[PDB]
RNA sequence: UACUCGAGUGGCGAACGGGUGAGUAACACGUGGGUGAUCUGCCCUGCACUUUGGGAUAAGCCUGGGAAACUGGGUCUAAUACCGAAUACACCCUGCUGGUCGCAUGGCCUGGUAGGGGAAAGCUUUUGCGGUGUGGGAUGGGCCCGCGGCCUAUCAGCUUGUUGGUGGGGUGAUGGCCUACCAAGGCGACGACGGGUAGCCGGCCUGAGAGGGUGACCGGCCACACUGGGACUGAGAUACGGCCCAGACUCC
């Protein structure tokens, strides 16, 4: 089937995922239809963007994903979102944004001076 | 690779001060050698080496590495010799020595190499490392009792400090403002010859 | 509750076809003739606007073209071998 | 003959050959039958015959042995070559 | 005893993946199209269903033959395997016919219509899995065309299944793809027919730029699997770790 896949990308210690909607005959880092998404698991919180009105439709069309992706998209609501159990509820975590390098440098020239 | 050899010696070769106390430059600016004395000739050629000649001996870095660092200046929407110069002075360990914690070039390369600062929550043992706007450099823990250094944060009356420079730390706390620019760092050579060389 | 069993097809776009515009030369066969397309390219390097030459076999099921003409073509699938597009209307008689 | 799951995929297919070569036989015979039919022109035996080649077409596709398409085209030929006699 | 499981039947996968660039100057590749000229297991989506009947055998057991590889017969058992029959009348063949869009054959209105046929399988005690035909999807592909990409007339004639047509056969489909027959036609100076070399491309290197060289890595196509052919099964096979045959080569 056309299978919801995550295929690798980056260098040897890090990986980075992209989230493709292809065909199951491919390979592991072969060409694709669609990149909808991605995951960087190599940061604790593990960043996740997923385009959700391409997945819900690639679900609708007769899709298949593996269970990984389906854990993701469980986690944000998007099989939530299809299947409608509790509703399209979000866990998702965004990630803490840190003190910028502006309000930081002038802390620095308040709290010095 | 670091450098090793005397830096009386291309001193004595090209005939600038650098160094500053190097009393064996004023007492022999002549380059050194059995032919010393002899005359030497006269070129476009010679005149673009000398250049980048003097300005990566100052620094310390490589030719290479000078090679890499113009290659990012002329791929910069700028002017290749004046944005190469401020690529050039946004290393760190020359930052530090225009604020003056560091007697020699060779001293503030040795400090940032020693891994003697502490900048933002990581160690940074990092002789080249770039230094952007809003770069709140402080000290390591450890800094304090260092001797000749502990001298250094007393009596540090030798060359001053520049404009974009400035230490609002009783720790010697060293931070950028702004960058710099050609027409306040009043350095030798300047660096057109250093591009009509490089783009040779 | 019992969903409709049919489902009619989404509107497809029936292609369109090209259409070429000749010289015919010969009907020394049977049902067909061959006709001298042009194109005006321009030679890739050096630029220049260049007139050249195509034959191209066509069909007519009634035998309606002659030699000295000038007609419509379209494209079509291929009726048989080298022959690949059929008349429309002989287009400016002589 | 290296593989286990070859070996026993030989001998599956030796089985199923076996079958298609018989079921493709007797298919042929009936079109050389109804043929034949038509050659003499024994119109009644025309249809007599077509009627049994035509089931045996269907349930040829319906085994999967061959495809409809295929078995349309036969059926056509038997069709039309009755109906011009 | 079945948690389980040697071997066996039965499905399913094995055609993906992985490698090489000998051949290939070819719609093989790149781009842009066409299909009224086509197939699609799997995933989903819908609709209608899932009835009945039957034989035999592998294994196992007995035994023979051969050095082994392996084969033979007698006996016996089972099914989602094989074989029947009955429905479907959504599908398919043909006849008559209304409308409609066309770009010609034609396509469409599950068009109507006299009429002929075609399906299937049961396990399960636990998130429960299935099976049949049928329409609509999505994905994969097959076919054709335009166009672009080396050297060489110290390679000028080439072509007879070649060129068009008729009737048939053939494939999923158009088609000299094959068949008997009718005409003799076709290709070529814009380089046929030949020879030499060579996998193609996104790309890589250089260059101010054009352009030239070039096809490491990675990604996408093509072709190949000791040499040369062929077919099978099957949704789908250059079927690398399948078959057959003829060679060549190594072993018993």
């Amino acid at each position: 089937a056309v299978k919801i896949k995550l295929t690798r990308l980056g260098k040897i210690r890090n990986p980075q995922y992209r989230i493709i909607v292809a065909d199951a005959r491919t390979r592991r880092d072969g060409r694709a239809i669609e990149v909808i998404g991605r995951y960087h698991p190599k940061e604790e919180p593990s960043l996740i963007q997923i385009d959700s009105e391409r997945a819900q439709y690639w679900l609708g069309v007769g899709a298949q994903p593996t269970e990984p992706v389906l854990a993701l998209l469980k986690i944000t609501g998007d099989w939530q979102k299809f299947k409608g159990l509790p509703g399209a509820e979000g866990t998702l975590k965004v990630k803490e944004p840190k003190p910028s390098k502006l309000d930081l440098f002038n802390a620095a020239l308040a709290e010095a001076e | 690779a670091r450098y090793t050899g005397p830096a009386t010696r291309k001193s004595r070769r090209l005939g600038v001060d650098l160094v500053g106390g190097d009393q064996s430059f004023e007492k022999r600016p002549y380059p050194p050698g059995q032919h010393g004395r002899a005359r030497i000739k006269e070129s476009e050629y010679r005149q673009q080496l000398q250049e980048k000649q003097k300005a990566r001996f100052s620094y310390g870095v490589m030719e290479k590495q000078f090679r890499r660092y113009y290659e990012e200046a002329n791929r910069q929407p700028g002017k290749t010799g004046d944005n190469l110069l401020r690529i050039l002075e946004s290393r760190l360990d020359n930052v530090v020595y225009r604020a003056g914690l560091a007697r020699t070039r060779r001293m503030a390369r040795q400090l940032v190499s020693h891994g003697h600062f502490l900048v933002n929550g990581v160690k940074v043992d990092i002789p080249s490392y770039r230094v952007s706007q809003y770069d709140i450099i402080d000290v390591k823990e450890k800094s304090l009792n260092t001797l000749p250094f502990q001298i250094a944060r007393e009596t540090a009356g030798e060359r001053p400090i520049p404009s974009w420079l400035q230490v609002v730390g009783e720790r010697q706390r060293i931070l950028v403002h702004q960058l710099p620019e050609r027409a306040q760092i009043d350095v030798p050579l300047t660096e057109q010859l250093i591009v009509e060389l490089y783009s040779k | 509750q019992k969903g409709p069993k049919y489902t009619p097809a989404a509107e497809k776009p029936r292609g369109r076809r090209k259409t070429a515009i000749g010289y015919v030369v010969s009907d020394k066969m049977q049902k067909t003739i061959v006709v001298e397309l042009e194109d005006r390219k321009s030679h890739p390097l050096y630029g220049k606007i260049i007139r050249t030459t195509k034959k191209v076999k066509a069909h007519d099921e009634n035998g309606e073209a002659g030699i000295g003409d000038r007609v419509s073509l379209m494209e079509t699938r291929p009726l048989s071998a080298t022959k690949r597009w059929r008349l429309v209307e002989i287009l400016e008689k002589a | 003959a290296n593989i286990k799951s070859q070996i026993k995929r030989i001998r599956t297919n030796e089985r199923r050959r076996l079958r298609n070569q018989s079921v493709k036989s007797s298919l042929r015979t009936a079109i050389r039958g109804f043929r034949e039919a038509v050659d003499a022109g024994d119109k009644d035996k025309a249809s007599e015959l077509l009627h049994a080649t035509s089931r045996k077409l269907d349930k040829a596709a319906s085994k999967g042995v061959i495809h409809p398409n295929q078995a349309a085209n036969k059926k056509s030929a038997l069709a039309l070559a009755l109906n011009k006699l």
